[PDB]
DNA sequence: ACACTGCGAGCTCGAATTC
DNA sequence: GAATTCGAGCTCGCAACAATGAGCACAT
């Protein structure tokens, strides 16, 4: 298939293209020739991945000097392995069309807990332990006595890698994570350091967000890699929350007393430099004194640095190198493990963050805890407000960066929060042989009672019954699977228990089994495998969960798993937390984003991500109800994206509960018939 | 052409059989088109059988044993119009009753099960996915006609054993789907014919005017004019060539050289099925 | 140093028959 | 020729708007 975009010869690996997907490549080419960024939106996960990789890999053949490297940032390791497998399918298609070989290599990067061959270090569970057991076996003082080549502890894979894994590069053959371990096994090299060394000479590179967005990581793996590259931020609808949590540290009493133990055990080792220990013993006193208060909550982001020099007389000039010297002091002390000193690095990272970054930050000390007047557990947050202090290296270093997802809800908020100017900012919509989605906003109840999940309309039984009368009357007309996202855990627990005291939960269990997703991982994955088995046989199940949970972001509901997706209210965050009430102050002065218009934008991107997790494919059909009256208004249903808004008519806009079933029953009858 | 068929018809008796979007009872619209289905089945199939099983409250009960009576099925469906229809049905129990007595038919037939299913949930005390490995071993061809939705286990049951699976648009679509099952898909039995009005030739067991088997000696008693209508497909008659006085109506076959007309050439080949000159 | 989305008011037409 | 009855559409004023929860991937 020699498909023709406006200047290229794109080798597509399929036979049928969709008419929206060909226009995706025209707008994607419009970014790269303009040497600028771009905010695109296209719903699916596959098909979008194979069309983006078809153009850019064909773009670097016609213009091999304008772009050279493609950096593909995905969310986590399952999608890292998925993108690489869609890349060799395009590469093998190039192997048939030309019959040749190529100087084309593509890698995938992850943590040391994924690329690991040595047996005594691989079965460690937590991620922060496998770095330490590595560091006891490969540090520059551990290899210092290996110049004699004795029987001291060493890693045989690292010491073999630097002797032979430099003169020859990786030839070809797009590598997964498992393929890199297989290459490292049969050759005898490290899989982790071969991937990091060969990342500078590659053509497609697929790692996570945190190798490029985290500022204390991207200067170690991606500083000198390419000045003319293309970055793709796949599935980056919550790209601002990654940018805030990367530059925000959280300190509590449980961490600070562990730093006293680290400062204790450093004092026993120097007697076996010393001014740095009295530096940290001074700083640990002041942060404990500020947490010692029981008063109102207060904020002071550069005024912390004045009071740190009043009682303690520490200026801000040595505080900038606080985390630097602690990385050097543990080197000259030659400490074995480094996971034990994790609180003292977290205090030293807090010290080097309040000294430099103070324009749009805050420090919130909260002695009065959540909902209780006296519980002795204070905590100070160093919370970042401005989400554009983490992409400002990324928006400047590279040539073009393309932020793509399926649910970028308004396309103009993302260039306003993140300080940049795109050149396209385009949206798209899938084309279908049917209408494979029937959204509806089930508003008022069966007796003209509002259904809303407000804060004052939660404890009245006229709404809890209308939620129970809805899930009952949709579990008799939907086949094989219903996912019912609630807004919280304390609301899901206080409604199923209030359906059991009434006579509503006994009538849902007659139709479908109900499985509950809980916070712990063992009971959730057990209740998720019995769900996917109860939809395969004829029983039919209901997985009722929360909206900002693990199942709503990880699990992909393919056809006949979750034919209906029931949103039991608009999934807001806690709108009265002191962290969020300070971030909206920064979002109101800077960028003039109204404080009500940001909570809806944040909620309509989680209510459209988990609803959009019900259609992945051409033959997948899926119901998606929105069981809240507040979804009907203009500033909320105008935010959900243009591929689930073009089918939401005005008849399906304030449907009652009983009328919402005869749109559910008529849609599922029409979809069950062949093309 | 077609072969013998031993077709069970499984009828749902769930709580959802009192639903609208049909004739005002969902069960009585099923039983109305089924009584039409039994009559049309025995006319395009002379020596076949029909069993009818129902499911109600996690249990299956055989309403009618597997016998080729074209009357005993219709008078039992007219009896079960006022069924109470409480509880959810089962699909493991119904395909176990329709397998413990469909495994023992001879191998030169086409054993089939037609499940008319209105409910969505099959609450059953065992696993279904070993029956479909067992039904595929016993060469049973299970086809489902569903109502109002598409269950996943009803597509696995249909496409692995070899049947079809369809969902109703309306009552006109429901009558069209049942008429696709009356046609047969493309050994020597021992019947006894029924001279003397309707008697029995093997043990003189007189009973009513039926093609049913003998209740005493176990011999099938068919009517020989019924089997005679299904001839003329084997050694059928050929067409004619054409280029006043006729031979059939008296006012061209290449076998006996007998001139016909246009009104006779349309009548011999379509309705008479035999050349009137060839019989001489 | 308050105030979003809905909704009946005038205003002016139309079709067809009236006064 | 100048009223009616009941319908339609477009401007525009009127009054009063809202926002509640919980955890493992990535650097020496
Ligand atoms: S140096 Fe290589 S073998 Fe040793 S822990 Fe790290 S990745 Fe594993
Ligand atoms: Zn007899
Ligand atoms: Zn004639
Ligand atoms: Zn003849």
């Amino acid at each position: 298939m020699k498909l023709n975009v406006d200047g290229l010869l794109v080798y597509f690996p399929y036979d049928y293209i969709y008419p929206e997907q060909f226009s995706y490549m025209r707008e994607l080419k419009r970014t790269l020739d303009a040497k600028g960024h771009g905010v695109l939106e296209m719903p699916s996960g596959t098909g979008k991945t194979v069309s983006l990789l078809a153009l850019i890999m064909a773009y670097q053949r016609a213009y091999p000097l304008e772009v050279t490297k493609l950096i593909y940032c995905s969310r986590t390791v399952p999608e890292i392995e998925k993108v690489i497998e869609e890349l060799r399918k395009l590469l093998n298609f190039y192997e048939k069309q030309e019959g040749e070989k190529l100087p084309f290599l593509g890698l995938a990067l992850s943590s040391r807990k994924n690329l690991c061959i040595h047996p005594e270090v691989t079965p460690l569970r937590f991620g922060k332990d496998v770095d330490g057991k590595c560091h006891s076996l490969t540090a520059s003082y551990v290899r210092a006595q290996y110049q004699h080549d004795t029987s001291l502890p060493h890693c045989r894979f690292y010491e073999e890698f630097d002797a032979h894994g430099r003169e020859v590069p990786l030839p070809a053959g797009i590598y997964n994570l498992d393929d890199l371990k297989a290459l490292g096994r049969r050759q005898g090299w490290c899989p982790y350091f071969l991937a990091r060394y060969s990342i500078l000479h590659a053509n497609v590179v697929v790692y996570s967000y945190h190798y490029l967005l985290d500022p204390k990581i991207a200067d170690l793996v991606s500083k000198e890699l390419a000045r003319k590259a293309v970055v793709v931020f796949d599935e980056a609808h919550n790209i601002d929350n990654v940018c805030i949590d990367s530059m925000s540290v959280n300190l509590t009493r449980r961490t600070l007393d562990r730093c006293q133990g680290n400062l204790e055990t450093l004092q026993k080792t120097v007697l076996r430099a010393e001014h740095f220990l009295g530096f940290l013993r001074r700083l640990l006193e002041y942060v404990k004194w500020r947490l010692r208060v029981q008063h109102v909550v207060q904020e002071s982001p550069p005024a912390f640095l004045s009071g740190l020099a009043q009682r303690v007389c520490i200026q801000r000039k040595p505080l900038r190198f606080c985390a630097e010297r602690l990385r050097s002091l543990l080197h000259t002390l030659e400490i074995t493990d480094l996971a034990d000193f994790s609180p003292l690095t977290l205090l030293a990272n807090f010290a080097t963050l309040v000294s430099t970054y103070a324009k749009g930050f805050t420090i919130i000390i909260e002695p009065f805890d959540d909902r209780t007047p006296t519980i002795a557990n204070p905590i100070l947050h160093f919370s970042c407000m401005d989400a554009s202090l983490a992409i400002k290296p990324v928006f400047e270093r590279f040539q073009s960066v393309i932020i793509t997802s399926g649910t970028l809800s308004p396309l103009d908020i993302y260039p306003k929060i993140l300080d940049f100017h795109p050149v396209t900012m385009a949206t798209f919509t899938m084309t279908l042989a049917r209408v494979c989605l029937c959204p509806m906003i089930i508003g008022r109840g069966n007796d003209q009672v509002a259904i809303s999940s407000k804060f004052e309309t939660r404890e009245d039984i006229a709404v809890i019954r209308n939620y129970g009368n809805l899930l009952l009357e949709m579990s008799a007309v939907v086949p094989d699977g219903i996912v019912a996202f609630f807004t919280s855990y304390q609301y899901m627990e206080s409604t199923v228990a209030s359906w059991y005291e009434q006579g509503i939960l006994e009538n849902i269990q007659r139709n479908k089994l109900l499985f509950i997703e809980t916070q712990d991982g063992a009971e959730t994955s057990v209740a998720l495998e019995k769900y996917q088995e109860a939809c395969e046989n004829g029983r039919g199940a209901i997985l009722l969960s929360v909206a900002r949970g693990k199942v709503s972001e990880g699990i992909d509901f393919v056809h006949h798993y979750g034919r209906a997706v029931i949103m039991f209210g608009v999934p807001y965050v806690y709108t009265q937390s002191r962290i969020l009430k300070a971030r909206l102050e920064y979002l109101r002065d800077q960028f003039q984003i109204r404080e009500n218009d940001f909570l809806t934008f944040d909620a309509m991107r989680h209510a459209a991500q988990c609803v959009g997790r019900a259609i992945r494919g051409k033959t997948d059909y899926g119901l998606m109800v929105f069981a809240d009256k507040r979804f009907a208004r203009g500033d909320k249903r105008g935010k959900l994206p243009r591929w689930i808004q073009e089918h939401l008519t005005d008849a399906n806009l304030n449907l009652t509960v009983d009328e919402g079933v005869q749109v559910a029953k008529y849609f599922l009858r029409q979809m069950a018939q062949p093309f | 052409l077609g072969m013998m068929r031993h077709l069970y018809v499984v009828v749902d008796g769930s709580r959802t059989m009192e639903d609208q979007d049909l004739k005002p009872n969902r069960l009585t619209c099923t039983l109305k088109l089924l009584e039409y289905f039994v009559e049309e089945y025995f006319d395009q199939n002379p020596i076949s059988q029909i069993g009818i099983i129902v499911t109600k409250s996690k249990r299956a009960e055989k309403l009618t044993e597997l016998s080729g009576n074209p009357r005993k099925h219709i008078t039992s469906l007219k009896k079960a119009v006022d069924m109470t229809c409480h509880g959810e049905p089962s699909l493991y129990n119904s395909l176990s009753i329709a397998m413990q007595t469909l495994k023992h038919m001879p191998g030169h037939t086409s054993r089939e099960v037609l499940i008319i299913f209105s409910s969505l949930t099959t609450c059953d005390p065992s696993n279904i996915y070993d029956l479909i490995k067992t039904l595929k071993a016993a060469k049973i061809r299970v086809s489902v006609i569903g109502l109002s939705a598409e269950v996943r286990v009803c597509t696995v049951l249909a496409r692995e054993t070899g049947g079809t699976y369809h969902v109703i648009l309306d009552e006109s679509h429901y009558k069209e789907l049942l008429t696709h099952h009356v046609s047969p898909p493309p050994g020597n039995t021992e019947p006894g014919l029924t001279l003397g009005g309707y008697f029995c030739p093997q043990c003189r067991a007189k009973y009513c005017e039926l093609p049913v088997e003998c209740k005493i000696c176990g011999l099938t008693l068919v009517s020989a004019p019924h089997l005679a209508r299904s001839y003329h497909h084997l050694f059928p008659l050929d067409a004619f060539q054409e280029i006043r006085f006729c031979y059939g109506c008296q006012g061209v076959c290449a076998v006996c050289q007998n001139v016909f007309c246009v009104d006779c050439d349309v009548f011999v080949h379509d309705s008479l099925h035999c050349c009137p000159g060839c019989i001489h």
